[PDB]
């Protein structure tokens, strides 16, 4: 070791000291990985080539992330949780949805990630099932068979909610669960259901790694 | 752009303390080790003291040691050398130089210009050559030598080439034998081996004269040669 | 409506071009790598390993 | 009618060119081989460990001085590593933390990354002021960028998720030349050596020769069966490597525009994520998604040993220019290199 | 009876090898396994280590010292004996509580405390459980002698040497583990009540490991914490057999203790595994 070489040692150190300084303060916020579609509105969820929005709650950091067929999705294999947004308004393009939400579900690299889904827009089917002009039975006949476990309403909420947690619950073995959620345009307490699914998320990793539950 | 701009000095008198500054205004100060240079009234160069980037680790030559402190104010963007118990062979033009150190760097690329103060087991490198007659357009080889071997079992040989023009801080020139500096037009070239290294000088001009000195950067305590003068005819 | 032919006749074009080259048989392609591994073999550190009087990375 | 009539015109040529192809396989070149004394059993062993990164690496680029190197990782970090001091000479800053690629230019005064902002950034090295500033933000693809390859100090080219490849001027900021005809996302691209022609392996299962001042394909190569990681040429500069999600490597002839060889075993079912080969061809080494490397005889399609040190996904794999070492990069935020 | 109390003796070295490979598994876990070189696994790298100098430096001088009924070694020897289990055993008890701590606040500040504490807090929480379990017997084994009057234990017998006196005996027992258990038993209630929480917002698993963990240190130490008790105002009414038995059953808790802390994770599970049959 010469005297140059001794000084380059020395600049590793501090290069070294940063390093794990900055390290620590990414490891203090929470990624979360927002999905969607063009009428899903996800832009409108929380009020605050790839765009990252920032929010806290209860001085905890979430960092957001919108990218906008997925051959990055390897990227995301460590974010605390994916954002899914689906338009319960639009009855056609539904069963699209469901088929991203069970390609999503059952990918290779997310078989260990939970996922908090918001129907959005649930006001727009408040008055769209009261007004009776388009009837979801159409395109799903089981509707038919309709039963809550106004009604109408609550039946076709209860439904749809149903056909997502039926595509979650199919595989994963408890690995990974989802959180159903109904939003609207108006609503602003999001970042909050937010908070609350992300601490059950982590709390249930701590769980199982202290084999109690 | 890149800055380094000094301050302090004057008459002091022997037994005296002082405080010289130098702000640096251009540049990542914080990332840069630092060097403080002297020159005698009428004489050559001599290393002072060392201070690392992060002041992690300071040097001092044996003339000023437990009687000379060097510290950085990295969110100033300077640093000082503060004089204790200085006597009359301390009067000297104190140089700033900024330093970098890692794989493929050029240490001691900047100078600032100096600070006239005026107070009422090492490697030795030999610059034999003092003054040489110099035609303009004519080839200039200069000769240094060392007490010791500079080619380190790295591969890498530790001996800089440096110019000082009448009235101006002395610039890099070559870093490690072989190395152009950046600026440097290519006419300038550096060869040898351990013991033994030549400067080469191709088709001289003006602004090419002054004083070239050579330095070891194998082993602090850091030296330097004699230094040899270019004139012309 | 002409987006399919433009992009049908792109292809063909493409086709054509790939389709009308200068080729050599498998065994000269053959041969010809064969001749190149066996010229640069001792120039390959990783083939046959070197001292480490030789190795930077010792 | 109309369409038609231009795709069986477009049957009718892919049918000629099978057949022209079937007319050059006069002996295949694993028989050709089966005359030489094989390699043996390849010791390499894992001489120096880097680390610093506390993400995934997803890049690495060797130096063309074979001893600094280039590393990106999800951490919004670049480090540039002396590997033969272990020490870091740099740590550069990245705007956006998701990068995919990673390029060091042959004089060594730039590098370059990229990822899912759809942006090149070229970050000068060897400027005043003793720091790492981006001199470059090369904006205009749609797709995330998957690889990038310096040519000069001026132009650059990319591999994008658009299923184009474009060619850049730096100074300018522009794109020279932009590179169509890839249906699915272009993953790889490797450089020839005499730099005129360049190779991209894309998610439609083919490769494409690509020639840098025509802006035309010349040569597409199909033989896979999913998508192509990784791609890298032949020292010689007539043929080239691909890698595979479906566990197979594959030499092509660009001369002969056919396979040669096909490196596979039963017991390997994960996929490729990079290849590469040695100084003077012989040896082949790919990265796999079972946390280690094989080394193939590119020759003679036999495991010539296994690189296992690594316990997460081998994400990248170069060779020096020298050949002395490999360095491979995994998911585990390491790097080792092996000798 | 050589030919029926030798049959004491080979089970007590069973379980002392049992003891000391089970902390060889942990240990070598924490090195063979780069996914459990994590801050949460640190403390139970110390509750091992501390069970190992249970395992041969403590528990096979009693088994001799039960067999040979003398104290073969020297006096001035007896007290490093008598301080070494008192500052190991402590150890195992202040590592559990902060372990329970750990899993406390992991639960409750799922968001909050795992970031928060980093390596440092952590290392500081490891040394001070060793720290107070160091300065809390061998000033009282070494320098009760030493200090106050003078040796009083017979030359064929060794025991603590301050069980005499009622007032050091039950303040070092509360602060050594009566409090230390009230805190775990309060604790692991509180993490119980939470798990409902989580199972009612979105009880047959979480029951059962936190009663498994719990009724192991109260079954392996009661007994003996409650004779030195009695011992304390008594004499000898307590038989000396009986003294025995409890004195080994604390020395139980250390084979159990990989088990129950470790051994519940499943990247530990997995590494046992492996380490068991696949030996690399
Ligand atoms: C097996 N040996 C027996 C001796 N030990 C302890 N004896 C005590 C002596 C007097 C009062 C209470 C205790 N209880 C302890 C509480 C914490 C740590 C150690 C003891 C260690 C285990």
């Amino acid at each position: 070791v010469s005297a140059e070489d001794k000084a380059a040692a020395e600049r590793s150190k501090m290069i070294d000291k940063n390093l794990r300084e900055d390290g620590e303060k990414a490891r203090r916020t929470l990624r979360l990985l927002l999905l969607g579609a063009d009428n899903s509105g996800k832009s409108t969820i929380v009020k605050q080539g790839i765009f990252e929005t920032k929010f806290q709650v209860d001085k905890v950091n979430f960092h957001m992330f919108d990218v906008g067929r997925r051959k990055w999705i390897q990227c995301f294999n460590d974010v605390t949780a994916i954002i899914f947004v689906v338009d319960s308004s639009d009855y056609n393009r539904l069963q699209e949805a469901l088929n991203d939400f069970k390609s999503i579900w059952n990918n290779r690299w997310l078989r260990t990630i939970s996922v908090i889904l918001f129907l959005n827009k649930q006001d727009l089917l408040a008055e769209k099932v009261l007004a009776g002009k388009s009837k979801i039975e159409d395109y799903f006949p089981e509707f038919a068979r309709y039963t809550t476990p106004d009604p109408r309403v609550t039946r076709a909420k209860y439904f749809i909610r149903k056909e997502f947690v039926d595509i979650s619950t199919a595989s994963g073995d408890g690995r990974h669960i989802c959180y159903p959620h109904f939003t609207c345009a108006v609503d602003t307490e999001n970042a909050r259901r937010i908070f609350n699914d992300c601490k059950d998320i982590i709390l249930q990793m701590n769980l199982r790694e202290y084999n109690l539950v | 752009d890149v800055q380094l701009v000094e301050s302090g000095g004057g008459l002091v008198q022997p037994g005296g303390s002082r405080k010289l500054s130098c702000s640096a205004s251009g540049f990542a100060f914080s990332s840069f080790g630092m060097h403080w240079v002297r020159q005698a009234p009428e004489k050559g160069l001599e290393w002072v003291a060392y201070i690392s980037s992060g002041s992690g680790t300071i040097y001092y030559a044996d003339t000023v040691k437990g009687r000379f402190t060097i510290s950085r104010d990295d969110p100033k963007n300077t640093l000082f050398l503060q004089m204790t118990s200085l006597r009359s062979e301390d009067t000297a033009m104190y140089y700033c130089v900024r330093s970098i150190y890692y794989y493929g760097s050029s240490p001691f690329d900047f100078w600032g210009q100096g600070t006239t103060l005026t107070v009422s087991s090492d490697i030795v490198m030999t610059q034999a050559t003092s003054s040489v007659p110099v035609t303009p357009g004519e080839s200039v080889s200069i000769s240094c030598r060392s007490s010791k071997s500079l080619l380190h079992s790295n591969g890498n040989t530790y001996l800089y080439w440096f110019l000082q023009r009448p009235g101006q801080s002395p610039q890099l020139l070559i870093y490690r034998m072989s190395n152009l500096a950046s600026g440097v037009p290519d006419r300038f070239s550096g060869s040898g081996s351990g013991t033994a290294f030549t400067l080469t000088i191709s088709r001289l001009e003006a602004e090419d004269v002054g004083v070239y000195y050579c330095m070891q950067h194998l082993e602090y305590p850091l030296t330097f040669g004699a230094g040899t003068k270019l004139e012309l005819k | 409506n002409t987006a399919s032919i433009a992009q049908a006749r792109k292809l063909v074009e493409q086709l054509k071009m790939e389709a009308n080259i200068d080729r050599i048989k498998v065994s000269k392609a053959a041969a010809d790598l064969m001749a190149y591994c066996e010229a640069h073999a001792k120039e390959d550190p990783l083939l046959t390993p070197v001292p480490a009087s030789e190795n930077p990375f010792r | 009618s109309e369409l038609d009539q231009l795709r069986q015109e477009a049957e009718q040529l892919k049918n000629q060119i099978r057949d022209a192809r079937k007319a050059c396989a006069d002996a295949t070149l694993s028989q050709i081989t089966n005359n030489i004394d094989p390699v043996g059993r390849i010791q390499m062993r894992t001489r120096r460990t880097l680390r610093g990164h506390l993400a995934k690496i997803y890049a690495m680029h060797w130096g063309t001085d074979s001893r600094l190197l280039v590393s990106a990782s999800q951490d919004g970090k670049l480090i540039i590593w002396d590997s033969y001091t272990t020490n870091k000479v740099h740590a550069i800053p990245l705007r956006s933390s998701w990068v995919m690629t990673c390029a060091y230019a042959p004089s060594g005064n730039y590098v370059a990354c990229g990822g899912l902002d759809n942006i090149c950034s070229i970050y000068n090295l060897k400027t005043r002021e003793g720091n790492v500033r981006v001199s470059r933000e090369l904006a205009g693809h749609t797709g995330y960028l998957s690889c990038c390859r310096f040519l000069d100090d001026n132009q650059i080219v990319t591999s994008s998720g658009d299923t184009t490849c474009a060619l850049w001027d730096i100074e300018t900021g522009q794109q020279t030349t932009t590179f169509t005809g890839h249906t699915g996302d272009v993953m790889s691209l490797s450089l020839a050596p005499d730099t005129r022609l360049f190779v991209s392996g894309a998610c439609d299962a083919s490769a494409k020769l690509w020639d840098v001042r025509e802006g035309m394909c010349r040569q597409t190569f199909t033989g896979h069966e999913s998508d192509i990681n990784a791609i890298c040429f032949f020292p010689n500069g007539n043929a080239f490597a691909t890698g595979s999600d479906d566990a197979t490597c594959r030499l092509f002839d660009l001369r002969a525009d056919q396979e040669l060889m096909t490196y596979s075993h039963d017991n390997i079912i994960c996929g490729i994520t990079s290849v590469s080969f040695s100084k003077s061809g012989r040896l082949l080494l790919a990265g796999y998604d079972d946390f280690n490397c094989n080394v193939w005889d590119a020759l003679k399609a036999d495991r010539a040993g296994v690189l296992a040190g690594h316990d997460n996904r081998v994400s990248c794999l170069g060779v020096t220019d020298d050949g002395m070492a490999v360095a491979t990069g995994s998911w585990d935020s390491f790097l080792k290199i092996w000798n | 009876t050589v030919w029926q109390v030798v049959f004491i003796a080979f089970l007590t070295g069973i379980l002392a090898l049992v003891t000391i490979i089970g902390n060889i598994l942990v240990i070598v876990s924490f090195k063979v396994n780069k996914q459990l070189k994590t801050v949460n696994n640190y403390f139970l790298l110390s509750l091992a280590c501390a069970d190992l100098i249970i395992g041969v430096i403590s528990m096979n001088l009693f088994t001799t010292y039960i067999i040979m009924n003398r104290w073969a070694l020297g006096n001035l020897a007896c007290d490093l004996w008598l301080a070494i289990d008192c500052v190991a055993s402590n150890a195992s008890v202040m590592n559990l509580l902060v372990i329970s701590f750990d899993r406390y606040f992991s639960i409750t500040r799922p968001l909050t405390y795992r970031a928060k504490r980093t390596t440092k807090r952590a290392g500081v929480m490891i040394g001070l459980a060793w720290v107070i379990s160091f300065v809390l017997w061998a000033p009282a084994i070494l320098f009760w002698q030493y200090f106050v009057g003078k040796r009083t234990v017979p030359p064929g017998e060794c025991f603590i040497q301050f069980l005499s006196e009622p007032t050091i005996t039950f303040g070092t027992a509360i602060a050594g583990f009566y409090m230390p258990v009230t805190i775990m038993t309060i604790l692991y209630w509180r993490i119980y009540k939470e798990t409902e929480k989580r199972t009612k917002e979105l009880e047959k698993k979480a029951a059962q490991t936190l009663s498994a963990i719990l009724l192991a240190f109260i079954i392996t130490w009661t007994p003996y914490n409650i004779m030195v008790l009695v011992n304390t105002f008594c004499d000898s009414c307590i038989p000396k057999t009986f003294w025995n038995l409890g004195y080994w059953l604390c020395y139980i808790n250390s084979t159990v203790n990989p088990v129950c802390y470790a051994l519940c994770n499943k990247t530990f599970r997995t590494t046992f595994k492996m380490l068991l049959l696949c030996q690399c």
